[PDB]
Formats: structure tokens, sequence, C-alpha cells
């Protein structure tokens, strides 16, 4: 884990470019973007490659990745100094606001679409980056990330009777 | 040859390639009334002199970045490549360090350089590495060698940031060229002589008299005027000058007769100038040009000698005395010489002395120029002055 941080940092265009670089801001508008070429085909092979999903799945990857080379379950890193460095990095280098604003974005729930868009599990990468990250402790917090980014999910997924489209 | 040994001062440069056009860059850092570093650029010192004194930083300790860490979780060295440095500011005397606040918009990841007085924390020490395959971990630092700092907290690189008006270094993740310029090197400055770079005042053999300027009563175009003082003046904050050598290397070694360099009036921040249509007056650095302000100290009155001396690399031989030196001061340009003035008419003779200072071929055989270093505490104090009447001044402009 430490040193795929080195290496990370030592080449920052590893990064998606709307995320690193002066140009694009980061993973908000970098999926909203995403969910428009998604529902654009102009910006696709005219099973063809889905633009927007292949960068939504590039950065789930690389926000899982990153979550999985989070230090540790604070086992170590209540002790540890090059633990609580690795885990500043990555809370410098991935803002949580973002992170907040990605996983608010309510998926639409489905006669059956396409999965070939906003998965559901794209926000498991960023669920697993928040838990081994930032965490929780603070009761607002807790409170707000429910209110906004959670509840509106588990609506859609208890308003289900017969039409079991996605597991 | 030489090798970087701690308790030394020493200047970060850097050279920068922007819109088609080389320059070379120093790190520098006001210290007293802000804390993040600013550039100040040594390059184009020929109409705009850089500010030599907030450039120096010294070195306080060498150790491994594993000796580092053993001290953080609780002697003349010699400086070896992938060590950890801990540069203090020369004149302010707190230490660099990374910050953790970010003012550059177009670098949302990349973390700000200051000053903190403080030690305690591994942001104040930078670990140090060579930018050559030739160079390795482990063996000893030359001067002018191509050196690269990191922060040993944040790992970040000491990056020449770049901006319209952003003009910054930052603690980012691309690494840039630091090269290091000694100043002084540690060793046996010798004490009683003067040093370059120094903050002194000069006084006469029987009138106790120091060259100064009108105090702040007047106005700034009334305290140009350069005249002689006596009394409560030879320990004041305006009695004060800073001798402002041309070379970026070395600056601070021994001083030796007919070299050039410029005089700066430490209240005031401005340098002594010649316009032969006027005398001598002082003037701001957006124009102090080298042959418009550059003056030397000779030790006789002859003119035997003035292109003998080209450069010296290194800290020099130790020459001018500071009680039993008389000095003799001549412009580059013309070649004029100090003569005191009886402007003051009988008139007003039992008023206020003063003796103007005309630059003049011939002079009086009485002047008798000896010098006397101002103590660091003072020094300080005058430029802080400075500082703070710079910025009260701008802060009753813009509310007015």
């Amino acid at each position: 884990a430490n040193v795929v941080v080195r290496l990370l940092i030592r080449r920052p265009e590893c990064f998606g470019p709307a995320l690193r670089g002066e140009g694009g801001n980061g993973l908000l508008a970098a999926m909203e973007e995403a969910i428009k070429i998604a529902e654009d085909p102009s910006r696709d092979g005219p099973d063809t490659i889905h633009m927007g999903n292949a960068i939504m799945t590039f950065y789930a990857a690389l926000i899982d990745l990153l979550g999985r080379c989070a230090p540790e379950m604070h086992l170590i890193h209540a002790g540890k100094g090059e633990a609580i460095r690795i885990r500043s990095i990555l809370r410098s280098l991935i803002p949580l606001g973002d992170l907040v604003g990605v996983i608010s974005i309510a998926f639409q729930m489905p006669e059956p679409d396409m999965s070939a868009g906003f998965c559901p599990d794209h926000k498991a990468a960023m669920v697993l980056f928040l838990d081994r990250v930032y965490g929780i402790e603070v009761q607002d917090f807790l409170l707000h990330l429910l209110e906004v980014g959670f509840l509106p999910d588990l609506r859609a997924a208890a308003s289900l009777d017969t039409a079991a489209l996605s597991x | 040859i030489q090798f970087l040994r701690t308790d030394d001062e020493v200047v970060l440069q850097c050279t920068a390639t922007i819109h088609k056009e080389q320059q070379k860059l120093c790190l520098a850092a006001e210290g007293f009334g802000n804390r993040l570093c600013f550039l100040e650029s040594t390059s184009n010192s020929k109409n705009v002199p850089p500010d030599l004194s907030i450039c120096t930083f010294v070195l306080e300790q060498s150790l491994s970045v594993r000796a580092l860490q053993e001290m953080l979780a609780n002697g003349h060295r010699t400086l070896l490549y992938g060590h950890a440095i801990l540069l203090r500011h020369s004149y302010s005397g707190m230490y660099l360090c990374c910050l953790s606040t970010s003012r550059s918009s177009t670098d949302k990841l990349a973390f700000d350089v200051g000053l903190q007085e403080d030690t305690t924390g591994e942001a104040c020490w930078w670990t140090i590495h060579p930018a050559s395959k030739q160079r390795s971990e482990g063996e000893k630092v030359r001067v002018g060698d191509d050196l690269i700092l990191v922060s040993v907290s944040s790992e970040r690189y000491l990056h020449l940031s770049y901006g319209n008006s952003s003009w910054h270094v930052d603690a980012a993740f691309q690494q840039t060229l630091w090269s290091v310029a000694p100043i002084s090197s540690g060793s046996e400055a010798a004490q009683g002589y003067l040093i370059g770079g120094d903050v002194l005042r000069l006084l006469h053999g029987h009138m106790d008299e120091c060259l100064t300027v009108p105090s702040g009563e007047h106005g700034e175009e009334q305290r140009r005027t350069v005249h002689y003082e006596g009394g409560a003046v030879s320990v004041h904050a305006r009695s004060l000058w800073r001798l402002e050598t041309l070379r970026v290397a070395w600056s601070g070694s021994h001083i030796r007769w007919g070299q050039p360099f410029r005089l700066r009036h430490v209240t005031t921040g401005k340098y002594l100038s010649l316009m032969e249509d006027k005398n001598l007056l002082l003037m701001d650095k957006e124009k102090a040009d080298v042959k418009s302000t550059a003056f030397a100290f000779r030790s006789s009155k002859e003119k035997l000698d003035v292109g003998v001396r080209k450069e010296v690399d290194g800290m020099g031989t130790s020459e001018i005395k500071y009680g039993d030196s008389i000095c003799y001061i001549q412009h580059v340009d013309t070649g004029l010489w100090l003569t005191y003035q009886a402007v003051d008419v009988k008139s007003a003779r039992m008023g206020s002395i003063q003796r103007k200072a005309i630059m003049h071929h011939e002079g009086h055989m009485d002047d008798g120029l000896n010098l006397s270093r101002s103590q660091h505490e003072e020094s300080r104090t005058a430029r802080v002055i400075r500082s703070t009447v710079f910025l009260f001044n701008r802060f009753i402009r813009g509310l007015d």
C-alpha cells in the first residue's frame, strides 16, 4: 500500500484528468458528465463500449484501490506515524464533499432497462473509501450522510414487489 | 570541491524557463508580518537589486530520516545525501516548514511552505536528494550541486509553481532544481573585521557624527536628503547602513578594498544614488542601477588602483578593521569623495547642527571614517521598523 501511494504521487497522471490536473475539478462533475455520456449516444460507437460507463468504472476502481490502500482499520494507525501520514495524504488528495456528492446521486429504479450505466456497485467503492479513510464517529455527520445519500437508495431498494431486476 | 558543513549561511536558488526566457529566482521569507515564503529575483539585478538579507538560511541539524524519527518519537557536521536538514531563516530566526493551508487555487493538492517558530514536528525538516545519476545517497555534497528537497511530513516536492501573479513555491509532486550558494561558511569569522552583508555605521575621529537622513517629522522627500548628525543620533534606527554586495555567492565574505557594493538605508529601504546634475540622494529598488548605486572604500587618497580585483571565490582575506580602519568612500562612476559642508549659515548656526555631504574630488584631510557594527538586536529592530511602517502606510492609504 505504501509503495503504491508513493508511486501514484510520483506519477500524478495515473489519476483521471478530471480529478488530477489543472483542468477538471473532481469526481462530482466527472460523474455528472459521465452520466451525460451514458445518456447521450453521440459519444459512443454508432455491445459497444459505453464511454460513460467506462469512465465510471475507472473512477470507481481508482476509489476502491485507494480505499483498500488506506493504512489500516486503525489497529496500527493509532500508534504509527507513517500510517497517519498516508491517511492524511489520502484525505488531502480526495475531498470528502466530493465523495458525499458522488454517493448522493440516487440512481433510478426500473419492463427491464440496461445496466450499462450508473451501476449500484459504483457507490460501493465510495462507501469503502469513506469507511477506511474518513470513518464515522460524528453524530451530525452520520445523520447528514444518511439523510442525503442513503435514504433515497434505501427507499428504492425497499419499494420492490415483483420486478426483481437488480440484486 | 568545498563541502557544505553545518552552521553556515546559504541561499536557495532555482532556474525558471518561462515565456521563452530564463530567470534565476531565490527563496525568500519576510518573517515578521507574514509566514508564507515568496520569490526574490537575483537575476535582473542591474536595475532591481535582490533582497539577499531575507534570502539567507542556516542549516542547524543534518540527521538521517531515521534518527529524526527516533528523536520525534522520543558540532560542525558534514552534509550527506539522503539526510534531513533544518533550515533556520537567518533574519527572522524561525524555521522553514511545510504548511497545511493552500493559497494557489491552481493546485488543489499542493501545500504551501512558510516559517514556524517551533522545531517540534516533521514539517520543519526537509530531506535532501541529488538531482543527477553520478551522485548517490551517502555522498558528501559540494558547492553548486543540483539538490532537491522533499518535505518529511507530507512527502511533497519543493516545487516552483507558476502563476500570472501567483509566483509561489509549494509542496507539490513535481521536482524542481534547487541550488545552494554559500554566503558564510561558518568558519572562523574574524571578530572585529568587516564582513559582507553587515549592518553598521560610520563615525569620525574628532567629530562624533554619523551619515544619516532627516527624521520622520518631515516628508520622505525631505528624508531623501543625506547629511551628518551628532548627539543622540549616534545610536538610532535611521543611522544604520547595510553593505549589499552585487555577488549572490559568498556575499557574506570579508569585504576588501575596491570591490563594488550598494549602501542601503535599513530604515527606509532605499539606496544611495547619484545623478551628476545633483548630489547623492536615496531612491527605491525599482531603478537601482549598478553604476549609479555602486561604491567602494579606499585606504588612501590617490587613484593608484581601481580595476585590480575582479573576483575571489571563498571567505577571502580578513583585512578591514572596524575601529582603526580609516576608509574613504569612492563612487564607481565619478570617483568623487565625501566632503562635509557648512550649509547652515551663521544665522542658524546655534540651532540644528547638520553638515551636508557633497561628494567631490578634493575633500578634506580630516574625515577619518571609523566603522562600527550595529548589533543583531537593533539591526532586526530597524528592519522590522521598516517593514511595519511600509505595511501601516499601505493600510492607511487603502483605508483613506
